[PDB]
């Protein structure tokens, strides 16, 4: 995931 | 001038149909007329320094660099279409730096970072980067231009690895  | 225009317009064909569908997947057929052409860099590349996206990144054998900044670019566009999805993500308002997937690719080239801020993410905290709290929505169409740039720019890239661009030897330039 790209936003963690 | 009239081929810059040409350009631009095609440009813009190519982010209005990213603004549509975010996860509109483009043709080599289709980026053609922005591959072809033989515009300087600064005059096709609006937002993206691309440029010193490379130039500051081409340290040793090109398979080796051109593949490292295709990968940050690969994740660069995943950021830009997230942003256009009719459904954002929860949390697209930041993103760490120490994001395992954000360290390993976008922080691994010069600039990588500097991208992020052309999305909207120009708030920095020591942590990451921010959209400032009065921007509520991103700017759709600032978007949209720089996740075509950035594809286009990956889109380059790779042609020049496989040595089939159509200005390859006036590219190496550098």
């Amino acid at each position: 995931d790209l936003y963690g | 001038e009239e081929e810059e225009r040409a350009f631009l317009v095609a440009r813009e064909e190519l982010a209005s149909a990213l603004r549509r569908d975010s996860g509109q997947a483009f043709s080599l057929e289709q980026l053609r007329p922005l591959l072809a052409s033989s515009l300087p860099l600064a005059a096709r590349y609006l937002q993206l320094d691309a440029a010193r996206l490379v130039r500051c990144n081409a340290h040793g054998e090109p398979r080796n660099y051109l593949n490292t900044l295709s990968t940050a670019l690969n994740i660069l566009e995943k950021y830009g279409r997230n942003l256009l999805s009719p459904q954002r993500p929860r949390y697209w308002r930041g993103v760490k730096f120490n994001n395992p997937v954000f360290r390993s690719t976008v922080d691994a080239v010069q600039g990588g970072r500097d991208v992020l801020r052309l999305y909207g993410y120009t708030e920095e905290q020591p942590d990451g980067l921010s959209f400032p709290e009065g921007q509520e929505e991103p700017d759709e169409h600032q978007v949209a231009t720089v996740t075509l740039e950035v594809l286009l720019l990956r889109t380059e890239l790779s042609l020049l690895l496989q040595n089939t661009h159509p200005r390859q030897q006036a590219l190496e330039q550098l």
